[PDB]
């Protein structure tokens, strides 16, 4: 097929005439061939089409990197991305960590909003790299020692207060 | 040096301990003869400290072992300026929760001889220390 250039879908694809074909094959086998073809077409192409392709690719990869790619692509339908990230939430966290390591607007805001929706605090703090300190202080208002220590490390007025509180 | 080795009042013993620590940081029969020791380190005192230092160097020569050694080093610094600087230097060269706690305690704990030692190590210090701490915090966050 690539080298060159159910009945109803075939008719539609014929009427259209590469993207449509891979989309149809993907839908038909929905598996390895499907995913491969869909991914290839999506790569060759790069409002509705883009979103559909991205969702398909992300789902296929999560079933079998792709997250960050799709995100950066779409950034350059917000609620849709919110739902996608909602589905993403351990692997998603790792991917996010990788992206942040690589870096060292809308995306950041959506991410913060989703994270805000131990674990939560850690995620928020990792993402922001002030909100962390506020959350910790609110929660505090063994656990005490850990919280105070974490705050002190993060800051490095507040330190003296924390030390005095731990000593009292 | 041989006479001092033969001798091994409290201040003198402390000085001897510091010298031994410096020598270990720089790095025979007496050392082998010198080699319970772990429990004393967690807690004659100069001797126990020196023995703890030697075990740490031995572990260093030999990832988890390195972490245990670093923890021991942090524990020693808390018990005790030059030592802290040497510890920081060791930490920078190496570059999870307990480690972060120790680093925090060290930052909380944090003259000419110390600066000279820092200059010798480099061949500003506090800033490098803060940077290293930030890096370690980032590493802990990533984990």
């Amino acid at each position: 097929f690539q080298l060159h250039d159910i009945w109803k879908d075939l008719l539609c694809t014929f009427t259209v005439p590469h993207s449509a074909f891979y989309y149809q094959l993907s839908l038909l086998f929905d598996q390895e061939f499907a995913l491969k073809c869909i991914s290839k077409s999506a790569e060759y192409s790069l409002q509705d089409f883009k979103e559909k392709q991205h969702i398909h690719y992300l789902n296929l990869l999560i079933h079998f990197e792709v997250l960050d790619v799709l995100r950066l692509g779409h950034e350059c339908r917000t609620n849709f991305l919110q739902l996608l990230l909602q589905e993403d939430i351990d692997f998603f966290s790792t991917l996010l960590r990788l992206c942040n390591a690589h870096s060292d607007k809308i995306v950041d805001s959506i991410l913060s909003q989703n994270l805000r929706s131990c674990f939560k605090k850690l995620y928020c703090f990792r993402m922001l790299n002030a909100a962390a300190e506020v959350l910790y202080q609110y929660i505090l208002m063994i656990r005490k020692r850990k919280c105070y220590l974490m705050v002190i490390n993060v800051l490095s007025v507040t330190l003296t207060d924390l030390r005095d509180e731990l000593r009292g | 040096i041989e006479s001092i080795a033969n001798f091994s009042l409290v201040k003198s013993y402390s000085w001897l301990l510091f010298e031994a620590s410096c020598m270990e940081g720089q790095k025979v029969l007496n050392a082998i003869v010198s080699k319970d020791d772990v429990i004393i380190p967690q807690d004659v005192t100069n001797s126990m400290r020196q023995t703890l230092a030697p075990y740490a160097v031995l572990s260093q020569f030999y990832d988890r072992e390195d972490w245990g050694q670093a923890l021991r080093l942090l524990l020693l610094l808390i018990e005790f300026h030059y030592l802290v600087l040497l510890v920081a230097k060791f930490l920078y060269p190496i570059f999870e929760d307990s480690v972060a706690t120790v680093i925090e305690v060290i930052e909380t704990k944090w003259s000419n001889l110390y600066e000279t030692i820092i200059e010798a190590d480099k061949s500003a210090t506090l800033l490098k220390n803060l940077r290293k701490k930030l890096n370690f915090k980032l590493c802990q966050a990533f984990m």
